[PDB]
């Protein structure tokens, strides 16, 4: 540890540019892993409807599946307003 | 493939690519979606041999949309039949 | 060895090389019709899998 | 060159062949080329000399041609198909376009005149993956699109291969020229049996590398580049000899040696087939292959050449040569005959 | 016409292939082949291609293009020959001209034309796809889509450049 | 798909270790044992035994599963080869057997 | 190529000599602009002249060939009113051998030739006779 | 680990072990000049590695027991003959010649290999750059043929251009009249019969030819006999030199890689000393050649590759 | 076809032969090398986008890099030329003749 503190100060003496560089590609590698925000941004650019959203043909068994778009059935965007 | 190792271990390195009916980024489909599919599950499982002779009706039509041969050359005598008539004065064209 | 040993072992030694000639001779036949037709195991050239289809509903409905 | 630097471009040129073999898109196919070929040219410069830089540029040439060719090839393809799997082609232009490509890359007449003149020009070891790795992403590709292959171009490619290849070597005292003609005379059976069953030409494609490795392993270990400096090694290393002289009477196709299996199965193929006098025509023309590594059992092995003084001072060193593989390969150069049924294994 | 603007790009496409093909000086051999490039961009650029047609621009012509000049001006040529002085030259250009001329003629009067293959000559807009009403580039849809779908073309790509830089050092270090 | 030995080349009975093939092929792992020596220059017969058991056991071991591939390329080729027969009468007719007393042959003297 | 070899096959042996020859002459005058071809492209000619003078001799020397070896092999069909015979391809191949060591000036290449290229012409009638085949379609 | 890649991957690169000491240092000089005696000297006071000068048996005490061999199987070259019968239709004069440069080249191999592997300098007596002089002098004497100096030059073009030329140069300048007062002095009957016009076609050599071609190159060192007993002096100028020429500045350990794994590996050293080039003096025929090589792998230890003889004592063979 | 597929057809015809009859300067058969990866990148890009193959589209950019990095490796080669002979001229390369 005491070794690697010393190896540290001295490029940080000698190279603050390529120890700057690599510290921002540490982050950059680690810090998506360890942030709880990482999560919505799969649910934000799952939640954008590029191509319009096909109706199903019911079958009178698909009580999940809203009739209406107003219906309370389906997933909701409350969690996104909120952010 | 020469190897087939992306079957054996079930990774999909470029299969995703060789064809244009497969998925493709939102749904979008190619012009010639219907026919590639047409073609493809007639001459599935049953040999190129096979298939060359038993799938041709499919394969035509789908070469067809790809390069619109048939349907290039039908306005082209449409087109060449009707600039006769006009420089014959027997035909006047609807606004 | 007796006459009686060199006689059957030569039966055994002809029908063991007659059975081979003709299952030569039928390879050769089923070769010659699975080349053809190309209803057979051998000579199955590949084509397309339909397993790489997608069959969800696209962006447009014509298709 | 750094020893890490040399694996990590060894490793690439695997990797592209291995692309190339693995794929089943074309582009994947092409790409295998584009990396195979960016890693072999180094080691074709690495002896940096006038005559490894021209064999390095005139390599760059056929090959960089050639794989515009193949693109073509797969464009037309796709614009007639719609598809890029790798498979029989769709077009009769794409598959003569492919085709030559592809007997661009193996150096097949009348596309051959790169091998010989590269072949000299690299080192011994180069040549060997030259020669030998090399040729198998090509073939690989030939396995898999012969169905749409011209039956009447590619016989004519491997005619040509088997009379060019042997009669080039005929005039040749460069060991790397005699390799270079010989190979070009055995792509030329690998390309006849191909439309009939391409499970013989692997069966020649796998014993061809077998022998020519062994050859150029026996070169290496000796650095013997000439036909005169290889009449040296009975003066120095008398097992060499015997085994050059094993190694090519095999690759000449003597019964009862390993090399006649390959020509012995393809004459059974083409003759099942009812092709008789292209597969004599062929047998015979390979008589001139036969003629020349004759030539070099003579002064090599059969017959005892003048020696040099100088040459007593190598009495007293032993050979430090790797010589990697080298009794197995030599032993399978040659004692395999017995076991020929095990081609089955390639089905 | 303007309804036949990416056949007369194609025609310029050609003059200029025929124009560094016949190879005078490199120096004006280069100069050919960027004009073609800007023209080859034009035509892509009308097929929808607006991604493709730049990188053209910014990796063929700003990138490949400028490090042969850069080359040529370095190991080949200094001062470029006359252009079309030599005679072979002359005659190539001249010959490929021609030949350029005559098929362009005959697919202009009839709408058609077989050079060694038949060809139409309506004008390619006829072959257009007639619905497009997305919010987004399909283009820069399958581009973006290198990311997500082609991990083992990034990892061979990205890995033959780093070859390039390797090998490149070992060529030149002699 | 792209397997050495498929699981039901497990029906097969497997090669006997004293398989003729096997013993050759453990011969040619033995000789490349003796031209290793030789190359080198060490006592051919002597030198190196831990080597040239291994020479033999290499050969040997490959071998061994090169010999049960090989056998069973064999059975899948007669299993397809009786399969089409039976999927194929028609082209396959039970023939039609005459004696020598019935069928006529030309004689040619020899004179 | 298919087409000439389509025309000489379709006229029947020993009759129609003219049109025979023809065919022959100019399956040898394109084997001959085959090879001055690939003479020019890999033997540099000094001179533009030199390049046409060596075009011509090949070029005149292979239809020379081909003219003879279809008139006499017509004319021996004819006279002897034997059409399907491998002799009169005999003998029409060793004129054509006679004529090389004419174009060439040598008698050994001429008898050599005549040897040669006589047998190959036999081979050849046999050949059309018995449906050999040189590049075979597979079958099996 | 037996040196390779592996060795050099694991970090036994050359750089390590070279110093400002690590230097291979050459004493040159006319016959009798004393050379012998400086270079003992120099090795002794610097802490060198010192090679005596490699003659006809030098390859004989690299390996075996050490001890020479019999003439034969060196092809019967003699330096005494040479002085006896410099003339001789058996092609003596060359064949020695070419056997010496061989031997040279052999110790150069085994000097750089020394220094590259221990990082300890080396004093060498002559080299394969200072050979030639012997070749030229034998030429102008009429003792050689021109076919012998156009083989000689073969050799040493593609021989020579592998190797990195010494850092030092030490040339030991003594006129030709003393040097053969001192040839008379030193008694050896065949010695004497050298004549003064041989050597001074070697001086020729050495200052027209070997001192202004190695002074573009090397650090070159000049001193007369008087001047040469001081060796003290000598050692001085070695260590106060500066080296800012020659090949040696452009080395790495990339370079002396590859260079270590050529001079470890004697054959390929020796690959081109016998290029098929077949001149009388040096060409041997088939069966006395064939008879030689049988008699060499009949005595003591070399019928096998050492480790591996029993008849000299080794054992555990049958597990190595 | 459609009538823009005869024009980069023939520009690569008129490429393919440009680069098989050799002048002297081998800069002049490389920028030959280079016009026939622009015509293949053309018609490639054509075919994709007008058949709407979106996964496809990003072949031409795969193409047009893997093609500059065989450009540079050939004008590296070119330049190791040039520093042997003072010229890029292809009659210097013979000596594999011998
Ligand atoms: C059925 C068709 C016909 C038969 C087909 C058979 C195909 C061939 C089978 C494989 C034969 C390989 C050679 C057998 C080994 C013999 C050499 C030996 O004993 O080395 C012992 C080896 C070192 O021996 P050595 O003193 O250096 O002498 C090397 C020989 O001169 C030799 O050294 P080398 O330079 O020639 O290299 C040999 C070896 C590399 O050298 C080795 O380290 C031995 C490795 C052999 C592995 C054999 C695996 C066979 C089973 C396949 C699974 O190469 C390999 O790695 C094998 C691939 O000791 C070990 O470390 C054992 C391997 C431990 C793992
Ligand atoms: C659609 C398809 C595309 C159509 C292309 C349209 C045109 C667009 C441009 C295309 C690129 C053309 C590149 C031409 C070029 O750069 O070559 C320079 C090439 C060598 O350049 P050079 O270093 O300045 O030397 C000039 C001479 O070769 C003199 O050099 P020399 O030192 O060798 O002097 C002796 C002379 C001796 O000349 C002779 O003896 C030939 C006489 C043969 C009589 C038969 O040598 C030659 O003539 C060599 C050629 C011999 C003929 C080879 C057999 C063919 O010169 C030429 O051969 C000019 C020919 C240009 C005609 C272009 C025709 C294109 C048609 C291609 C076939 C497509 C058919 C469908
Ligand atoms: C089955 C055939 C297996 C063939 C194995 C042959 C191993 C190579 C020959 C062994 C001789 C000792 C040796 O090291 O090979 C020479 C060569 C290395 O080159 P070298 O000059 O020694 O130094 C390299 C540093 N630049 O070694 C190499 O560079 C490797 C070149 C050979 C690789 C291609 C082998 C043929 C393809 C095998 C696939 C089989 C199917
Ligand atoms: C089994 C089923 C498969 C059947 C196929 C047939 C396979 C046969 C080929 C096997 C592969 C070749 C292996 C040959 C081993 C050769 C070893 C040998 O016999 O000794 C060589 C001999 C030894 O010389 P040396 O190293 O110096 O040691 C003795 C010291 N005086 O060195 C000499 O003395 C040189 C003598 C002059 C050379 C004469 C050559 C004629 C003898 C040829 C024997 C090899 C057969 C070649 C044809 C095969
Ligand atoms: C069931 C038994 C069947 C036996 C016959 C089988 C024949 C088929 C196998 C032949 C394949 C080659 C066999 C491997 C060769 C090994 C022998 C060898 O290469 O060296 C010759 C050796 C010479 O003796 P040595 O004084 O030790 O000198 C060694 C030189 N380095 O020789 C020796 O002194 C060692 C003693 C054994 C040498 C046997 C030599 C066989 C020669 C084969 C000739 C080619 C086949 C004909
Ligand atoms: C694929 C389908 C292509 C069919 C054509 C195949 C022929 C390719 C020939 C490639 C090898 C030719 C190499 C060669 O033979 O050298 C060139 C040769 C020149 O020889 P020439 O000038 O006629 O004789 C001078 C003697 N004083 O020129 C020739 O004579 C070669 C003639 C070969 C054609 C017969
Ligand atoms: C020589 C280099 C050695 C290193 C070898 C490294 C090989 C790496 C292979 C990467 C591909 C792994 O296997 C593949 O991975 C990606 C996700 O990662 C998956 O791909 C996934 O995302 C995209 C987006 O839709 C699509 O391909 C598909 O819908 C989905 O499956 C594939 O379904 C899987 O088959
Ligand atoms: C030293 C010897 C060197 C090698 C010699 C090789 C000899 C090979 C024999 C020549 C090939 C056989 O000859 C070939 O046979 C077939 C069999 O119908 C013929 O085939 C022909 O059939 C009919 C006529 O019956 C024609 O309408 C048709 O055009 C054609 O296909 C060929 O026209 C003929 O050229
Ligand atoms: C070596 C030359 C290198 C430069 C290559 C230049 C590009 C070549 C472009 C080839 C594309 C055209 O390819 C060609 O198109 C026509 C158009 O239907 C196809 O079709 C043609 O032949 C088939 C025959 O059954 C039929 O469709 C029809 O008789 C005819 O139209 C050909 O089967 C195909 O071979
Ligand atoms: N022909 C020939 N003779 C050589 C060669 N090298 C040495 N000799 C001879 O070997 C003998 C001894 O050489 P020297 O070292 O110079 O004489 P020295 O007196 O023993 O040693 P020094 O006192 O240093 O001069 C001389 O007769 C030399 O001629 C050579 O390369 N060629
Ligand atoms: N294309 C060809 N003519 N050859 C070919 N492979 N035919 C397939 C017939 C066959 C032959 C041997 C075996 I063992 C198996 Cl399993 C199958
Ligand atoms: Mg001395």
């Amino acid at each position: 540890a005491e070794r690697v503190a010393a190896f540290l100060k001295n490029v940080w003496a000698k190279e603050p540019v390529l120890v700057a560089s690599f510290a921002i590609a540490g982050l950059a590698v680690i810090l998506p892993t360890l942030s709880p925000y990482t999560k919505y941004s799969l649910m934000i650019n799952r939640a954008t409807p590029y191509n319009y959203p096909v109706p199903l043909r019911d079958d009178g068994n698909m009580p999940d599946v809203p009739s209406h778009p107003q219906d309370p059935q389906g997933p909701s965007l409350e969690w996104l307003k909120r952010l | 493939p020469f190897f087939d190792v992306q079957k054996r271990l079930g990774v999909d390195l470029d299969r995703w690519m060789t064809i244009q009916s497969a998925e493709q980024p939102h749904k979008i489909p190619s012009r010639c979606h219907a026919f590639e599919k047409e073609w493809i599950e007639c001459a599935h499982g049953i040999g190129s041999i096979r298939a060359e002779k038993e799938c041709k009706i499919e394969f035509e039509d789908f070469r067809e949309c790809l390069l619109r041969q048939k349907t290039m050359k039908r306005l082209h005598a449409i087109r060449r039949q009707r600039e006769k008539l006009i420089k014959e004065g027997k035909y006047t064209p609807p606004p | 060895d007796g006459p009686e040993k060199n006689y059957e072992r030569t039966m055994a030694i002809l029908q063991i090389e007659a059975e081979k000639a003709e299952l030569r001779l039928k390879e050769l036949e089923v070769r010659r019709l699975m080349r053809a037709r190309g209803d057979g195991p051998w000579f199955h050239y590949p084509t397309i899998d339909k397993e790489l289809i997608d069959h969800s509903p696209k962006a447009t409905p014509d298709n | 060159m750094n020893p890490i630097i040399f694996i990590i471009i060894l490793l690439t040129i695997m990797l592209g062949t291995i692309i190339v073999m693995i794929s089943s898109h074309w582009l994947l196919v092409w790409i295998g080329f584009e990396m195979n070929m960016l890693a072999i040219i180094p080691i074709m410069m690495k002896n940096h000399n006038p005559r490894a830089t021209e064999a390095s540029t005139k390599y760059f040439l056929t090959q960089s041609t050639a794989s515009m060719l193949l693109m073509m090839a797969v464009i037309i393809n796709l614009m007639f198909s719609g598809q890029w799997t790798v498979m029989k082609l769709f077009n009769p232009m794409a598959s003569m376009l492919m085709t030559m490509a592809l007997a661009m890359k193996l150096g097949m007449a009348p596309f051959h005149f790169w091998v010989p003149e590269v072949t000299q020009g690299i080192p011994l070891s180069s040549g060997l993956i030259l020669l030998t790795w090399q040729k198998l992403a090509p073939m690989s590709v030939l396995y898999q699109i012969f169905p749409s292959i011209n039956l009447n171009l590619i016989l004519t490619l491997s005619v040509l291969s088997i009379l060019i290849g042997g009669w080039g070597g005929l005039n040749q005292t460069q060991l790397r020229k005699i390799m270079a003609y010989s190979s070009i005379a055995h792509m030329g059976w690998m390309t006849a049996v191909l439309p009939y069953n391409p499970t013989m030409t692997l069966l020649n494609l796998i014993i061809y590398i077998i022998m020519t490795s062994t050859m150029f392993t026996m070169f290496m270990a000796n650095s013997t580049t000439t036909t005169l400096s290889l009449s040296h090694t009975w003066n120095k290393t008398p097992i060499m000899t015997v085994l050059i002289l094993a190694t090519l009477l095999s690759m000449g196709g003597l019964p009862p040696l390993s090399g006649f299996m390959p020509k012995w199965m393809i004459i059974q193929e083409m003759t099942k087939n009812n092709s008789i006098i292209l597969p004599t025509f062929m047998a015979i023309t390979a008589l001139l292959n036969l003629y020349f590594y004759m030539r070099l059992t003579y002064s090599t092995t059969l017959t005892m050449f003048p020696s040099t003084n100088n040459m007593k001072m190598k009495w007293q060193f032993p050979l430090m040569k790797k010589m990697t593989f080298l009794p197995t390969m030599v032993v399978l150069s040659t004692m395999m005959l017995p076991l020929t049924p095990m081609l089955s294994v390639l089905e | 016409m303007m309804l036949y603007i990416v056949f007369i790009l194609s025609v310029i496409f050609v003059m200029g292939f025929v124009g560094f093909s016949s190879k005078p000086s490199p120096i004006y051999g280069g100069l050919g082949l960027i004009v073609s490039g800007g023209v080859g961009c034009g035509i892509v650029l009308n097929f929808g291609g607006s991604f493709l047609g730049l990188m053209v621009f910014l990796i063929y012509l700003g990138g490949m293009m400028v490090v042969f000049g850069y080359t040529t001006a370095m190991a080949t040529e200094q001062y470029p020959e006359i252009w079309l002085s030599n005679k072979a030259v002359l005659g190539a250009f001249v010959t490929g001209l021609l030949m350029e001329f005559f098929m362009v003629y005959y697919v202009l009067k009839d709408k058609e034309v077989e050079v060694v293959f038949e060809f139409n000559g309506l004008g390619d807009w006829v072959i257009y796809d007639t619905g497009d009403s997305g919010f987004f580039s399909e283009e820069a849809m399958g581009i973006a889509a290198l990311y997500s779908y082609g991990t083992w073309l990034v990892i061979v790509t990205g890995w033959s450049l780093l070859i390039g830089v390797v090998v490149i050092m070992e060529i030149t270090r002699g | 798909t792209f397997q050495f030995l498929p699981d039901e080349a497990r029906s097969l009975p497997p090669p006997k270790l004293t398989d003729p093939r096997l013993a050759f092929v453990g011969f040619l792992g033995y000789c490349s044992g003796l031209i290793d020596n030789a190359i080198r220059r060490r006592p051919v017969l002597l030198a190196g035994l831990h080597r040239q058991l291994l020479y033999i056991t290499s050969f040997v071991f490959v071998g061994y599963y090169l010999l049960k591939r090989q056998d069973y390329m064999y059975a899948v080729r007669d299993h397809d080869m009786f399969s089409y027969i039976k999927s194929h009468p028609e082209d396959f007719p039970e023939k039609d057997k005459k004696t020598y007393g019935e069928v006529f042959e030309e004689f040619h003297p020899v004179r | 190529a298919k087409t000439v070899l389509r025309q000489y096959w379709d006229i029947p042996e020993g009759t129609e000599c003219h049109r025979k020859t023809y065919a022959t002459t100019s399956i040898g005058g394109a084997a001959g602009l085959v090879v001055s071809a690939y003479s020019v492209a890999l033997k540099t000619p000094t001179s533009f002249l030199e390049g046409v003078a060596r075009t011509g001799r090949y070029t005149f020397t292979a239809a020379a060939i081909g003219a003879i070896f279809g008139l006499t092999s017509c004319i021996s069909a004819q006279v002897r009113e034997k059409p399907d015979d491998p002799l009169n391809y005999l003998i029409g191949g060793c004129a054509g051998g006679l004529i090389l060591g004419a174009r060439t000036r040598s008698y050994g290449i001429g008898a050599a030739a005549c040897a040669y290229m006589g047998l190959t012409a036999a081979l050849v009638k046999m050949g059309q006779l018995e449906g050999w085949q040189v590049f075979a379609e597979p079958k099996v | 680990l037996q040196y390779g890649p592996l060795a050099y991957i694991l970090g036994e690169k050359a750089t390590k072990k070279m110093t400002e000491k690590s230097k291979l240092i050459t004493v040159d000089g006319n016959i009798c000049s004393g050379k012998s005696k400086l270079a003992k000297e120099i090795a002794e006071k610097l802490g060198l590695k010192h090679f005596p000068e490699a003659g006809i048996h030098y390859v004989d005490s690299t390996t075996g027991d050490g001890k020479p061999l019999p003439v034969q199987f060196s092809g019967n070259c003699s330096l005494e003959k040479f002085y006896d019968d410099p003339k001789s239709n058996d092609g003596n004069s060359y064949r020695l010649q070419a056997w010496l440069y061989a031997s040279r080249l052999l110790q150069y191999a085994d000097a750089l290999e020394h220094l590259l592997s221990t990082g300890q300098g080396v004093v060498l007596e002559r080299s394969i750059y200072s050979d030639f002089v012997f070749l030229e002098a034998m030429y102008r004497q009429g003792f050689i043929r021109k076919q012998c100096v156009d083989h000689y030059n073969q050799v040493k073009k593609v021989t020579i251009c592998e190797y990195l030329p010494p850092h030092v140069v030490v040339y030991v300048d003594v006129p030709v009249p003393e040097v053969q007062s001192r040839i008379q002095k030193k008694g050896n009957p065949h010695e004497m019969k050298i004549t003064s016009a041989y050597l001074q076609d070697i001086e020729n050599a050495y200052k027209g030819t070997f001192l202004p071609e190695m002074s573009e190159k090397c650090e070159v060192l000049q001193y007369s006999a008087w001047e040469a007993q001081d060796a003290e002096k000598v050692v001085e100028d070695i260590e106060y030199l500066k080296y800012d020429k020659g090949p040696w500045l452009d080395q790495n350990d990339r370079k002396l890689h590859k260079l270590r794994m050529l001079v470890q590996d004697k054959l390929e050293v020796l690959n081109y000393t016998s290029i098929p080039v077949f001149l009388p003096e040096v060409t041997v025929g088939a069966h006395q050649s064939d008879q030689v090589f049988q008699e060499f792998t009949e005595l003591p230890g070399r019928k096998y590759r050492a480790g591996y003889n029993e008849d000299v004592g080794d054992k555990w063979i049958w597990l190595k | 076809m459609s009538m823009v597929y005869m024009n980069i057809m023939m520009a690569f015809t008129v490429s393919l032969v440009g680069l098989l009859m050799y002048r002297s300067h081998l800069m002049s058969s490389l920028l030959c090398l280079e016009g026939m990866m622009l015509s293949l990148f053309v018609m490639a890009a054509l075919t994709i986008l007008n058949s709407h193959f979106t996964l496809a589209s990003m072949m031409p950019i795969i193409l047009l890099v893997f093609a500059a990095c065989e450009a540079a490796l050939g004008l590296s080669l070119l330049v190791m030329v040039s520093n042997t002979y003072g010229t890029d001229y292809v009659q210097n390369l013979n000596l594999l003749q011998c």
